[PDB]
């Protein structure tokens, strides 16, 4: 039936990376209309010559942008803080990621912040 | 008017609605005053065979009546009047204005616009 | 109800309209358009809403090719006809018939209907535009929502 | 059948209308416009489905060389007529003309004859928009469709 | 109006259609109504050699024909006049509305519109 | 107050205009729309001010799905009924009904109160435009106003 | 003929609609505009073609200083004037005035002819659209061309 | 003069039209709207000048914070009625009432009055457009100007 | 001649439009507004082209401030009222009033006398249009020309 | 006549080199106007001097864009099983390629990707 793309739910785990005290899981909301991406498994390919390829390991990749809940501090979600997220489809499908880490973080405003995490795996659910 | 002109027998009606389960609405149209009127045409009429007239902008009256006056009623915006006649199919006016002629109290002139007129509509309870 | 990804306007009438406000003895009418007849759309009692197609359209690729992911856009109005109803001092007083209405608390549960709605079966509406206009003693309040959904074939 | 890469509008409304709804009789008239004559296009039985041209434009290159790959598109609508029944119950109720008609029904089988055509010959075409309105005991459901194609010069 | 003045001779005609297997559309017109009735114009004609007529807006009818009052027909909006005169080419009329005269039940007076007049019309069936 | 991120049109003609401007006694009357009558809207005394939205819009993301920052626009205006008064300068000179009215001194001191109300509550509006148009001996000194905010759903 | 990167209004009527539809007696007509007199342009027999500029236009750079490669562009449009012809069936039938009428082979060999033409001189046209309209019992087809071209100049 | 960063309309007529053209004896009229009253404000002597807000507008960002660099934009036109003077070259002669006008030199005179008060006060303004028109004897020539400022608060 | 780097109105219809065609025994008259008077604009015995200013406006940086290169754009249009001559074929025939009429030799010539006036003092026009209609035995030829230049002020 | 352009039929089949698991998906549908992209030659050219050119061994290229089948796990798309693609336009054009590796794995949001295919040789068919 392919029910109508978009985001339904957002979880979001934080743990700092110091102290060990943790926070969540908390419900998030998106900022807009576009939604998350996402990368699975951890080996990229590389075009070889004449059809080959060379198969390396690497990393689960994942973008999001959400809201800034004014109850956590902003420090981390610009990554100083282990995060752990899941967020779920209107047609089903859920996405968790476990000890993840916000690499490369960008310049945000305090109110809408697009995080880059990286996980060793993530594990889907695919509607039944 | 000359009271030979009022040569029409008419009801007019109260419509009250009310939600069908199914998903629908259904009208109930009540009678509450019955008795001789004139009737005057204004317009032409698109019937579209089965009766219902064609006409588009729907508030543009096509037909007006003439009736006695009567202080204590007040004809509503959700008002009909079902014109019986003896061998040609009943019609169903919906009223779209009164007119107090002169403001005399003498007769009103309820400028109404044709629905229909076919040998299967509903008469009022 | 059919259509497991998009819903039609007698049962978004009948689902998000007559569980919501309670003052309308679930006279919530569905017609082809919102202004195609306004001496019969006139006459139901006092408190009651109306919900009409105002124009089918499209989202972007709309071509029909047995797959293409054909994407579609059904743009609808809900009006609301309510009654004002003016207050009185014992002093011989009154309030004007063009006094400001209080539409806040209808948006309000309006939205909190379509919600729980949502959250209930994952059907999601867009809001575009209000407008809202008296005539009389009755004042019309126009919601203009649009909805996207994907067109399900059947083989 | 001629233009093997596109189809007349005759073509159109015998393939895809007629073998759709068995209730207009293979009505489909196709016509010049949809408003040349609203006195002669109301006389037929009240479904006759109207085919017709209404503006007839280009899709980019356009230039008439020979050899430019010569595009054009053709916007054409097609009308329903159907006539509105309402409901009765025998206890004095019935449902007015303005009544919410289900042109779902319509839209999704027309889509379908149009899949099976387009699987069968390899022709598809564009959906616009959808409008739809009444007058009396008729109502008017207007689909607005457009072809694109490439105009095949003959040796 | 004075019953000598009925001087035209037509014949209301109702309309049937059906497509042709080739693809196309068939029009035929059924007698149903012959008598007397009274004709006048109420809007100028341009002929367009062939005879038919070039009103652009094919909605504002050109003629009104008064005929006896028949409470059992309805004059539908698919209705014609075939009118036929001695020396002269016939004509077909599309009516565009009746209106009840004065709603006495005694005349109707047919708004209609000159479609054609050449010798070469297909008459009646 | 209600809505804590927002403001009510009663709330803004009775704490931004109210303790504005001491000639009109408080006559700021909150209106559905600023045309809704223009025979009863011109009765109250000179010196009064109406205040009624126009149109309710969006601002960009207006999904309606529990969580998605619903942003929203109410575009209201607010339109000054000021006396004219004629300069008489005893030699048998007058000034005309189109002189020159002095609307500086109005935009400045209601900018001055939504200012201060700014700095109490966080809430901010925008400009959009100012026209004034006489008739009579009445000048109308027309604002539209623009206010964004997020509407908080309740649980 | 004149202007060799160019053509004028009489050339196009002569050269390619003369040599082109058969059954007009080489009846194309330039005249100043296409809509200036309607009485005088419906008097000619069945089979006329009109074609008139509808407007003198520009394709970018139209400065006027000696070297600087003045473009320009002629909007001019070509009208088919057809009668429309009903079919008879022996049986009592006909064909209404209102019936799709076979435009499409008037484009082809109107396209053709442009084609052969710009072959053989080096001058080509632009379709922009098509519009089609019947009254009475004639059918009118206009055809809208744009010609792009460089203004020589005289020493 | 007031606002140090802006200017009002008397005082920019009164210090630039006033010291500007003498021919007008210092008829420089601030008005309303240039159109509210046609028929009071053609009642003045032959050489006058109206100048009036056409519409109060923005020129970026205006929203009201108590600090956010509020953005203003005043829309003004200024008028010319003048009258125009035949010329008779005994013959019999005479220039009719549509000859040209040279507007070239009030222009000039008016931009060179504005060059002189910015060079000045520090205060320059914007042109638009430039209209002119004819009725009777009298030449309208109105001037488009527009100014862009900022607005400051008082504490 | 004055504005050393422009072209008023007289001095375009005297250099340019006169020592072009010698059929206007040099009636290029200057006029206000094309359409000011449309019965005093017609007396004139034999064809006669007018010369009128549509609107002034601006090409970008517009702001007065005594040296901010003050850029203005003058969009001024020619008419030409050519008397149309039927041509007669002693047979009993005639050509219509509808008959096309060649503005190409118009268009080249004025094209040409603005060349040479070009390169005579380095001035040059911007073409636009060009839309031509008839009434009567008139034809209306109308040239619409734009003109940059940059004002110069004075010491 | 050059009957109107456009994708017709996508078919794709994965099978993972783990498990060795194959999937023979019921086709998957284009999600928007843009049409799978193709180059058959595997051999690059470079310009050198005066005419000339280094002739270089190279792969062919495919590149598709398809909706997600709400069944085949989204991991299977971003690099990480073979597939076999087929593609059938509207003029008769079909082009299979076999046993193709997935490379260089761009994000996605979960409802359409964009495959970057690298394989051996592609064969076209060239409607009669």
């Amino acid at each position: 039936c392919n029910k109508q793309n978009g985001v339904k739910n957002i979880l979001i785990t934080f743990t700092d990376c110091d102290t060990q005290e943790v926070i969540g899981p908390i419900s998030h909301e998106q900022p807009d209309d576009t939604l998350p991406t996402y990368k699975n498994c951890a080996w990229t390919n590389t075009a070889l010559t004449n059809g080959y390829v060379q198969r390396s390991a690497s990393n689960a990749t994942m973008t999001l942008p959400v809201v800034r809940d004014l109850r956590v501090p902003l420090a981390f979600y610009q990554g100083c803080a282990q995060v752990d997220v899941q967020v779920e489809k209107f047609d089903g499908t859920v996405m968790t990621l476990t000890e993840g880490a916000v690499v490369e973080p960008e310049e945000s405003d305090g109110r809408s912040v697009t995080m880059n995490i990286v996980a060793s795996e993530i594990d889907e659910l695919l509607p039944p | 008017m000359r009271t030979a002109d009022r040569k029409h027998r008419v009801i007019v009606c109260s419509q009250q609605s009310d939600v069908d389960d199914e998903g629908r609405l259904l009208i109930t149209r009540a009678g509450v005053i019955q008795g001789w009127a004139a009737i005057a045409p204004v317009k032409a009429i698109r019937f579209s065979q089965d009766g219902v007239s064609m006409q588009k902008d729907t508030m543009q009256p096509t037909h007006d009546i003439t009736m006695n006056y009567n202080p204590d009623v007040n004809v509503s915006v959700s008002a009909w009047v079902y014109e019986h006649r003896l061998k040609s199919p009943p019609r169903w006016f919906k009223v779209l204005s009164v007119v107090n002629v002169d403001e005399c109290s003498r007769y009103m002139k309820i400028r109404c616009r044709l629905v229909e007129t076919s040998d299967d509509v509903t008469p009022p309870v | 109800l059919t259509y497991g990804n998009r819903v039609t306007l007698p049962e978004f009438a009948k689902y998000i309209v007559a569980p919501a406000f309670h003052e309308i003895e679930g006279r919530a009418i569905p017609v082809t358009g919102v202004d195609d007849d306004a001496s019969g759309t006139q006459a139901t009692k006092l408190p009651f809403v109306l919900v009409g197609l105002r124009q089918g359209d499209t989202s972007g690729p709309a071509t029909i090719a047995g797959n293409s992911t054909i994407n579609l856009r059904d743009d609808f109005i809900v009006e609301f006809n309510m009654k004002k109803e003016r207050y009185r001092d014992r002093k011989g007083g009154e309030t004007p018939f063009f006094s400001y209405y209080d539409y806040e608390s209808i948006r309000d549960r309006l939205f909190n209907s379509m919600i729980e709605f949502s959250g209930e079966h994952g059907i999601t509406f867009e809001f575009v535009s209000l407008d809202i206009s008296t005539e009389g003693d009755v004042v019309y309040i126009e919601f203009r929502f649009r909805q996207n959904y994907e067109w399900c074939e059947t083989v």
